[PDB]
């Protein structure tokens, strides 16, 4: 019973399930927040490197001056979502002045991923995504995850893509639910080491993008990310 | 063989045969072209004592001059009648002159036609008898699921068509000059009784209508009342 | 009509725009900015029909900002003004035209030079050293034809403009309630807020 | 059986139906065409169902424009209607925009654009015909073109399609040089067409035309300098069999 | 072992049958019971509201369509509501436009021609519900039997539903009597009530299980809910 | 396995596609509703994958209006749809009549939404192939029949309840409730009741994180009990067991 | 040109008594300087203990009432014969009336 | 869930339908594009051969898309022409609107987005083409881009597609200095290309070329689709009879 | 099965379509006069309960064009109608009455279109159109369900095709012209009946047949009575 727009005996829509199986096939992303920041980490499939470093793409994408998102799964797809989101980001601001609420955004995105699971003659987006940012005139960090089916959810820190299960575990016994990572510096320190499981040496496979309130934003440079690998392998050897 | 549009290895549309097969299975209907005008009759089947008599009419008029009846799938019949009803009334509004029976059939034949062309639709499950008058006389035809119809001197379908057929055969020769308007009815009344002898354990109610410039006056009227009774009794004597 | 001025100088552009708002008889707000920054280095003053005005501006604004984060690269004053003109060109033959005139000031970073485009509601564009929509030109254009020099400093321009204003006051029937002035340059936009105490 | 039947990719990459369409081609009648330095020639056999049909009322080489004609091999009907629309598109999408008629290359492409539609779309089987369009235009000179149901097309010097192609394409291959004048071609055509027959070889049983030169006669009018005449020339039953002399 | 002829509402069996429509009649036999019976002064609908659980309400089966008309149903609620709903419009169209109260014969016509469409086109399915209709026009009382097969028949009384038989017979017999109960409502009902109680098996009817409806010569269509039917037990 | 394709009729006249959708709702976490002449309670089991999900993120119980709350079970994506149509259906009515919509009248609209799905359409266009994989616990209060509780089933049908429970351990509770419920139950009573059947047929150690609890009254309207009220209420619960 | 409107005189009146209410309005009907009917009612009961009347242009008037009396009926069908609180009826009428905003009902109506 | 339909998803999140097409490429003529710090090169080997086929007053591998952009095809002939057409149009709308030349990155993107479109809806099959995009815009200078039918695009230093592009690929990885002036590339082009051929040897007729270059003497960009002659010649220059 | 290419590109629904045209069971033949045209078709009336007036496989499309069809009556009445109206619409849209050869084109065209786009099943009938237009005189063109027409100097449709055919063919190798030498239609008519009787090893009464004649712009169906008198004519002269 797999060609879904129909139900399994036990009430499943196996297609929608399988689609998730592709998000795992894809690369990996992870987000974390503090009481002032929200960092987004990602890896880099540095595989057939005989291509200009310069203009070729990188996971994290700004949707509005104060909000960004990342994914894992089909690049081919992902792009189209980002675009449609960016558009709605303005259509709002236009017809309402007030710039978008991160919760709202996601709900829109999830509404689209959700639209591609109803009419026969369309197929679901093989993309699950992490969306982070700070609401207009607000200082409370927000993190949400959306996935293929159409569900949106807020997390304190979450990860998607291949080997998410692992790092997830790691995170689970590191991120203190009671108090979030205070300083930005260390909030990063965290995420970085959490990716060092799958990375397999080299800040040459680790992308970091950091977001603060009041529409500030800022991707990271290679050495910056390296000075962390450094100051971490150091305390690992010190244990 | 399972879809409506398709053809068989040697050119055959099976869905239409089954259509036909269902037409036979239902009640029996007839009609007769006489002196001037026509006469129809059908077989309402009283399945219980809880059926109000003189009630569920299977015969229907079109415009104010066309008798009409059928058998097979009852809702299919009803449906088809509606289209015929528009076509008529539209034409009428357009040309003013009440619609020529000759063409009418086609309008319907053409509509029954279509439902043999596409797979997404279901073939018409009824054979239909009808007629009326005009300037150049009265006519009578009989449309099948295939959409093919023609003009007959009298027609019949549903369960026992042969009974009435060989029955209609006789009339031809002894009255090769068209049977009397009056006698037409009472004769029809009989031809039904004879053909009913299959649903014999189950009683029934006979319905009759007719057209004639002399009797109906150009119109189509329901044979009910006094003429209706004697026409039965008339049948009731020969019923031995 | 209202007041919309603009003047291109050395390594910047300057936009003047009256502050008052009128409803037939009374004057509602009189501290109203008829401006709308499109991107960090592009800016647009406008005057036109009551509703048509503020809607269109924001709408244009929207598109740009969109393009600018999508691409991550900023759009050139030249091309910007081209698109605005595009939109009005259609607008004019639409079931209902947005009746609005505009001035667009920007600093083209590639050429490292300031450009200024005047555009009426009919979809009529032109790069200019300075301009003014409506009746605003009649009263001033002369003084500009007179004293204007391409080499003038940012300050030089203000003085000039300041003089144009003093005139508009002196011979214009309407009370425009003063002006808000703004500068676009290699540094971006800032407001000469001082033009009240100046 | 396979993943054939339907418009979708076979495991390798081969598009299904399309190939079976190019089958109704190979099975169809034999036809050829030769581009020849000052003229171009297109021809095809006229295998009559029976002698009771006056085959004289069914063109195989047909006029697309007074400078372009084309021909086929495959499903008769497909060619008949394909042509008419083809003529229109040569108008609506060109002549009514520019005032004149279109160059070979483009009209072909335009026909191919239509050939295309029938593919990319479920609910419609492509055309079972390949066309040989020959023409000319003031800037590109003489042209030869083939058009498969797959939409695609190529520029030829000369070739054949249909039953006798494997063979003909070889005979033609031998007999070709770049200086041949039209009559050389015309002659050469017949000799290829020669083998490819099973029936007869007289006039009325061979359909052939060619793109040659202006026919100031054919117009019907006179007084305008630049308007001089069609190049498309369908040789009639007579002109032919006479050329059967020099073999 | 096999049967291919039962795919869509659109395919004929070699003999000339529509299994899909035949099945819809089976779901009709699955739902709760209900009865209708007429005379010359009134018409009556009596139905057995069936509840799901013991902590839940009993699903009602009667519906008004105008001061003078209504019906009961055996089968799928949704399907029913739609049909009755469409019906409601049809009366309204007449009243507003012509200002005449809709005749029952005609009411059945429309419900035939309506349910009809679903037997001829691909894609859909047929209506899973039967209805007993009652009303009082200018030809006095009337009562209808409707099937998804688009067959509407004019009767003197009847039942549909699970174990609908026992009432159909009680009725078949006590006919000669009730057809003559004119001027007295409570009589027609008690009669109808007996006809139905003549079909129970789980248990007897209570104030919660019972539901009645009536319409007549001066009795605009009204329904009796629960404790209001108390007397007729 | 032939006879499993949406608008297809089983030979016993049955629609499995529908019936399976029900089997979806099963997989949802448990939800329980209790109606007392004092007010109506809605409580649900949460069940969270990891401790990094922010509980409040799971909108299993939601407000439909000042006078109507709701709890869903099963497919979360589908929920959001019904919740939105409903929320809209409500406001719309108020704009038209300057009053409040009858709980059932509302409920009706929602069921009217559900069964409105075609397969190419034998007349009516219905853009949405299959049925909903979710049920509802609608619970409000109009001033005609006072406090009310309803069960929304994908089949386009519904019932009124005194107490009902949908989700994973449906019977585990329904059995329990079947013999715990009585009219003169006060509100305080009802809370500790829902709170007990959950814990029982629940899975883990009961605490505010794995259980959201709410209620609605004529007085204040639909209110979703913060983690304090719930937390202590657990105590008044786990304490009385010790005795009897 | 065609003039789609007209005036049929009439005068209606409504007073809200402490615990009652009256809706009075005469029975004359006019056109220009002529008479149409000595007796022609403009005030009606629409059920649910609610009276209505719309004076100005007859046709637009009676159409509104008719269009309304129906919208009452339908309210019962969808909410189990719940009574229409007068306040409700009015909010409802507003809409009906506003439906034809750019081609209004040429009438002053009262309930 | 196996093969058929594009709207289908296999139990492991694979879209076979695509993966076939995305592979169908391995049937087309070997096309190559290379980057240099002064010009871009597009090389291509023709297919469909016989002896009775022209190619001079035409082409079918190298298409000029913009006065500043060019592409190398490798797929379905029929497909390509359709995209090639709408790719040209859109590029012009950009011009007509912003009155400026359309950026390569952007253009590639929009196209990849249509190819992607056909990758997700029922009633249509994906395009079976692959493109080597080569062009310049003053935003990011010279650019070499590529895209498959999966709708993914890519920035490359020097790439190949079509036939033996695994073999051909590696040959490139060897000789390639980032600055590598154009002539060394044009040269390299053939070196790479020859080595990967079923023809007894490399003959001009069965070959297509073009280059892009800009400067101070031009002040703007100039691109050349090489005509039958120039080729028959430069071939000799690289030492070929 | 279904309407899209076989492995040897021959989509049989079109092929199957043909047998059904034939299947009806009637023989239609046609020949040219010199200032008239004629078609023969059999009129087998089984059921003694019908009415021969209502029977026929030949209808009056236009004032001058007639049509015969060897094929199933329902599908024919359709083709009849459309065609009948195409000409109707034509004269209107163009100023002059539509000729034989052309109608047969949009007609074949039409049947091609259907076939390729799949908007319906092809009609299982072969239409044989006749008339005489003042551009090509005695015209005769035929069309099949596989959407396709062509020309005949004289043709035949039926269960027994080639027999009716071969006769005419032999009669043609001798008469050597491409039509029938003769001035009067009555006379031509006589000729065909002749060539058919001879061709079936069968005889026909005055109702067993069906024939039509196309004149100098005034097409008419041959009726029951006039029909017999030709049998009178061709009885002794044989
Ligand atoms: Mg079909
Ligand atoms: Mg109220």
């Amino acid at each position: 019973d797999r060609a879904l727009s129909i139900f399994s005996p036990d009430g499943h829509i196996f297609q929608v399930e399988y689609a998730l199986e592709a998000v795992k096939r894809g690369t990996c992303a992870v987000g974390v927040k503090g009481k002032n920041c929200v960092v987004l980490g990602c890896e880099r499939r540095s595989t057939l490197k005989l291509q200009d470093t310069r203009i070729t793409p990188s996971k994290v994408s700004k949707i509005d001056s104060h909000v960004v998102l990342s994914f894992s799964g089909l690049n081919a797809d992902s792009r189209i979502l980002i675009e449609k989101a960016r558009v709605e980001a303005q259509s709002h601001r236009l017809t309402l002045e007030d710039p978008v609420t991160v919760e709202y955004l996601t709900r829109y995105v999830a509404g689209v991923q959700q639209r591609y699971t109803q009419s026969g003659g369309v197929r679901p987006f093989g993309v699950s995504t992490l969306i982070a940012g700070f609401d207009p005139r607000d200082d409370e960090p927000k993190l949400y995850q959306t996935e293929p089916s159409g569900i949106y959810s807020s997390w304190s820190a979450q990860t998607i893509g291949r080997n998410s299960k692992t790092v997830r575990e790691f995170l689970e016994k590191n991120y203190d639910r009671k108090e979030p990572p205070a300083t930005v510096e260390e909030c990063v320190k965290l995420t970085v080491r959490s990716l060092l499981e799958v990375v397999q040496t080299g800040a040459k496979n680790i992308e970091i993008t950091v977001v603060k309130p009041d529409s500030d934003i800022v991707a990271l440079s290679s050495e910056e990310i390296n000075q962390y690998v450094t100051q971490i392998e150091q305390e690992k050897q010190e244990q | 063989d399972l879809s409506n549009s398709v053809f068989s290895p040697d050119g055959r549309n099976f869905q239409v045969e089954y259509a036909v097969k269902a037409v036979e299975n239902g009640t029996t209907s007839i009609g007769i072209k006489c002196n001037d005008g026509v006469v129809f009759a059908v077989e309402k089947l009283i399945t219980s004592k809880l059926l109000v008599p003189q009630k569920n009419v299977k015969i229907q008029v079109v415009d104010r001059h066309i008798g009409c009846v059928y058998s097979g799938l009852i809702p299919d019949g009803r449906h088809l009648v509606n289209r015929g009803r528009e076509e008529a009334a539209s034409f009428k509004k357009l040309y003013k002159t009440p619609i020529p029976i000759p063409a009418f059939a086609d309008r319907l034949g053409q509509y029954v036609q279509a439902h043999t062309l596409y797979n997404s639709v279901r073939p018409f499950g009824v054979s239909t008898i009808f007629g009326g008058v005009d300037k150049n006389g009265a006519h009578l035809y009989m449309l099948e699921p295939s959409g093919s119809y023609w003009g007959y001197k009298g027609a019949a379908t549903g369960k026992g068509r042969q009974s009435a057929k060989a029955e209609l055969e006789k009339l031809v020769d002894h009255h090769p000059e068209g049977l009397s308007a009056r006698e037409a009815v009472k004769q029809a009344a009989k031809i039904i009784y004879l053909a009913h002898e299959d649903n014999k354990e189950k009683d029934f109610e006979l319905e009759i209508s007719w057209c004639s410039l002399s009797e109906t006056n150009g119109l189509h009227k329901f044979v009910k009342g006094d003429l209706l009774q004697e026409a039965i009794d008339f049948a009731q004597k020969e019923i031995n | 009509m209202d007041i919309i001025l603009g003047i291109r100088v050395q390594d910047s552009v300057i936009l003047a725009s009256s502050k008052a708002v009128t409803r037939g008889i009374s004057v509602l707000k009189d501290s109203d900015d008829k401006t709308r920054q499109l991107s960090p280095h592009t800016l647009m003053s406008f005057a036109g029909e009551a509703g048509d005005t503020v809607q269109f501006a924001e709408y244009i604004q929207a598109n740009i900002q969109l393009y600018s984060i999508r691409e991550d690269y900023e759009l050139s004053p030249q091309a910007v003004s081209s698109f605005v003109r595009q939109e009005l060109a259609k607008s004019i033959r639409s079931r209902r035209p947005y009746q609005v005139n505009v001035l667009i000031g920007g600093y083209d970073k590639k050429k490292n030079k300031p450009e200024l485009y005047q555009i009426d509601y009919l979809g009529t564009k032109v790069e200019l050293p300075y301009g003014a929509h409506g009746y605003s030109g009649f009263y001033t254009f002369s003084l500009l034809d007179h004293h204007y020099r391409p080499d003038m400093t940012t300050e030089e321009g203000l003085d000039l403009l300041k003089l144009c204003v003093q005139e508009l006051e002196k011979r214009m029937p309407m009370d425009f309630k003063g002006v808000i002035v703004k500068i676009v340059d290699k540094d971006g936009i800032r407001q000469v807020d001082d033009f009240q105490a100046q | 059986r396979y993943s054939f039947s339907l418009t979708t990719f076979s495991p390798s990459g081969k598009l299904g139906q399309i190939d079976y369409a190019l089958t109704a081609v190979k099975q169809g009648v034999t036809s050829l065409g030769i581009k020849a330095t000052n003229g171009v020639v297109i021809a095809t056999e006229k295998k009559s169902s029976s002698p009771l049909a006056m085959s004289e009322t069914l063109s195989k080489v047909s006029l697309l424009t007074p400078d372009i004609g084309a021909v086929y091999s495959g499903m008769g009907p497909d060619y008949r209607v394909l042509v008419d629309k083809s003529r229109k598109v040569a108008h609506t999408s060109y002549k009514r925009i520019y005032g004149e008629y279109p160059p070979t290359k483009l009209l072909v492409s335009e026909v191919a654009k239509i050939m295309q539609e029938a593919t990319q779309s479920g609910g419609v089987r492509p055309f079972g015909v390949s066309l040989l369009i020959a023409g000319h235009d003031e800037f590109n000179g003489f042209s030869l073109y083939q058009v498969d149901p797959s939409g695609s097309y190529f520029p030829w010097k000369a070739t054949a399609i249909g039953k006798g192609s494997v063979a003909a394409k070889t005979f033609l291959e031998k007999r070709w040089n770049d200086e041949l004048e039209l009559e050389d071609a015309i002659h050469i055509a017949l000799l290829t067409l020669k083998e490819s027959v099973e029936g007869e070889f007289n006039g009325d049983t061979i359909e052939l035309a060619i793109i040659g030169d202006e026919n100031p006669d054919l117009l019907g009018y006179t007084g305008i300098p630049t308007d001089k005449g069609p190049r498309f020339r369908k040789l009639t039953s007579q002109e032919i069999n006479d050329r059967l002399e020099a073999l | 072992f096999r049967n291919n002829y039962d795919g869509d509402t659109v395919t004929f069996s070699p003999t000339g049958r529509l299994f899909q429509v035949e099945y819809a009649l089976e779901a009709i036999k699955q739902g709760s019971v209900t009865v209708g019976l007429r005379s010359n002064t009134h018409a009556v609908l009596v139905a057995l509201k069936r509840n799901a659980d013991e902590l839940s309400s009993y699903q009602k089966k009667i519906i008004k369509c105008d001061e003078h008309m209504g019906l009961s149903l055996a089968g799928l609620a949704p399907d029913a509501r739609v049909l009755s709903n469409y019906l409601r419009q049809q009366c309204n169209y007449s009243s507003l436009v012509f200002n005449r109260k809709l005749a029952v014969e005609r009411a059945g016509h429309l419900l035939c021609d309506k349910a009809q469409k679903n037997t001829q086109s691909y894609g859909g399915r047929p209506y899973g519900v039967g209805l007993l209709i009652i009303g009082y026009d200018k030809s006095g009382a009337h009562l209808l039997e409707f099937q998804p097969s688009g067959n509407v028949t004019e009767l003197y009384g009847t039942a549909i539903g699970a174990r609908s038989q026992g009432a159909k017979t009680y009725l078949e017999r006590t006919l000669d009597t009730f057809i003559k109960i004119d001027g007295n409502p409570d009589e027609l009902i008690k009669a109808g009530v007996e006809a139905i109680s003549q079909s129970l098996r789980d248990e007897s009817l209570t104030v919660d299980n019972l539901s009645i409806a009536i319409v007549g010569k001066d009795t605009p269509f009204t329904i009796y809910d629960g404790e209001a039917v108390a007397k007729y037990i | 396995e032939y006879d499993r394709g949406v608008s297809t009729f089983s030979p016993e006249g049955r629609l499995f596609q529908v019936e399976y959708s029900l089997e979806a709702i099963k997989l949802g976490s448990t939800a329980i509703g209790i109606a007392t002449k004092e007010g109506v309670v809605l409580g649900v089991e949460k069940r969270a994958t990891s401790p990094l999900l922010e509980s409040d993120s799971i909108e299993k119980i939601v407000e439909i209006d000042r006078h109507i709350g709701c709890a869903m079970s099963g497919l979360t994506a589908d929920a959001r749809s019904m919740i939105e149509h409903a929320r809209t259906a409500a406001v719309t009515h108020n704009l038209y009549y300057d009053e409040d919509i009858n709980v059932e009248s509302l409920t009706q609209s929602v069921c009217d939404l559900a069964l409105r799905f075609g397969e190419g359409a034998s007349g009516e266009e219905r853009l949405m192939s299959r049925p909903f994989g979710v049920a509802l616990l609608i619970a409000g209060h109009d001033a005609d029949d006072g406090y009310q509780l309803f069960h929304a089933e994908p089949s386009g049908t519904f019932y009124r309840y005194n107490a009902k429970a949908i989700g994973s351990g449906s019977e585990g509770a329904q059995a329990e409730l079947l013999n715990e419920w009585h009219s003169s139950l006060t509100l305080k009573e009802a809370e500790l009741l829902v709170l007990k059947i959950l814990k029982q047929v629940m899975e883990e150690k009961l605490d505010e994180n794995n259980a959201q609890l709410s209620c609605i009254t004529k007085q204040d309207g639909f209110k979703i009990y913060d983690n304090e009220k719930t937390a202590e209420l657990i105590k008044e619960l786990k304490e009385k067991e010790a005795a009897e | 040109q065609f003039n789609p409107y007209g005036d049929n005189g009439g005068t209606i009146l409504g007073i809200a008594g402490e615990d009652f209410a009256v809706l009075a309005g005469d029975t004359r009907n006019i056109t220009d300087y002529s008479i149409n009917s000595r007796y022609e009612p403009k005030v009606f009961d629409c059920g649910d203990n609610i009276v209505m009347s719309a004076n100005g242009f007859a046709a637009d008037g009676d159409a509104l009432v008719k269009r309304f009396k129906n919208s009452v009926k339908w309210y019962h069908f969808d909410h189990n014969d719940k009574k229409l609180s007068i306040n409700s009826a009015a909010r409802n009428i507003q809409h009906l009336l506003y439906g034809k905003r750019f081609f209004p009902y040429y009438v002053h109506t009262i309930i | 869930r196996y093969d058929s339909r594009t709207t289908i998803f296999s139990p492991e999140g694979r879209l076979y339908q695509v993966e076939y097409a995305l592979e169908s490429i391995s049937h087309a003529g070997t096309a190559i594009g290379i980057m240099a710090s002064d010009g871009i090169v597009l090389a291509a080997e023709r297919k469909v051969t016989s002896t009775l086929l022209e190619q001079d007053t035409s082409t079918e591998k190298l298409y000029k898309l913009n006065d500043k952009i060019a592409v190398a095809v490798a797929g379905l002939t029929a497909d390509a022409e359709i995209l090639i057409n709408t790719a040209r149009i859109h590029a012009q709308n950009y011009l007509k609107t912003y009155n400026e030349d359309i950026p390569v990155e952007i253009l590639v993107r929009r196209l990849s987005d249509i190819k992607q479109g056909y990758t997700q809806h029922g009633g249509l099959r994906p395009f079976g083409v692959s493109f080597i995009y080569a062009g310049y815009d003053d935003r990011y200078g010279y650019q070499l881009y590529t895209s498959n039918p999966s709708g993914n695009y890519t920035g490359w230093k020097a790439i190949s597609v079509g036939a033996n592009t695994s073999a051909a690929q590696t040959l490139l990885q060897m000789d390639y200095k980032d600055d590598m002036k154009v002539d060394d590339a044009i040269e390299l082009a053939l070196k790479t290309l020859s080595k990967t051929t079923d023809s007894s040897a490399l003959t001009y007729d069965r070959l297509e070329f073009a280059t892009i270059r800009k400067g101070a003497n031009d002040g703007e960009v100039y691109q050349k689709i090489f005509k039958p002659q120039e080729i028959k010649d430069i071939l000799v220059k690289t030492g070929i009879t | 099965h279904i309407t899209i290419f076989s492995p040897e590109g021959r989509l049989y629904q079109v092929e199957y379509a043909f047998k059904a045209t034939n299947q009806t069971n009637i023989n239609s033949l046609a020949v040219r006069g010199k200032d008239c045209t004629v078609v023969i078709s059999q009129k087998k009336v089984p059921d003694k309960l019908l009415d021969p007036t209502t029977v026929s496989y030949i209808f009056c499309i236009s004032r001058t064009i007639g049509m015969v069809v060897n094929g199933p009556i329902p599908d024919a009445r359709n083709a009849a109608l459309r065609a009948k109206a195409e000409a109707a619409e034509f004269r209107y849209k163009y100023g002059y009455d539509m000729p034989c050869d052309v109608l047969a084109k949009r007609m074949a065209n039409l049947s091609q279109i259907y076939t390729q786009r799949a908007y319906m099943r092809p009609l299982g009938v072969i239409l044989t159109f006749v008339s005489v237009d003042e551009e090509l005189g005695p015209s005769i063109y035929k069309t099949d369900p596989a959407g396709y027409y062509v020309g005949y100097k004289a043709t035949a449709t039926g269960p027994k095709q080639q027999e009716i055919t071969t006769n005419l063919e032999n009669h043609f190798k001798k008469s050597k012209i491409d039509h029938i030498n003769e001035e009067s239609w009555e006379k031509v008519v006589e000729f065909a009946i002749t060539h058919m009787i001879d061709a079936l090893g069968t005889e026909f009464s005055k109702n067993d047949l069906e024939v039509g004649v196309a004149t100098k712009d005034k097409f008419f169906t041959l009726s029951a009575e006039n029909i017999e008198e030709r049998l009178v004519a061709i009885a002794e002269q044989d």
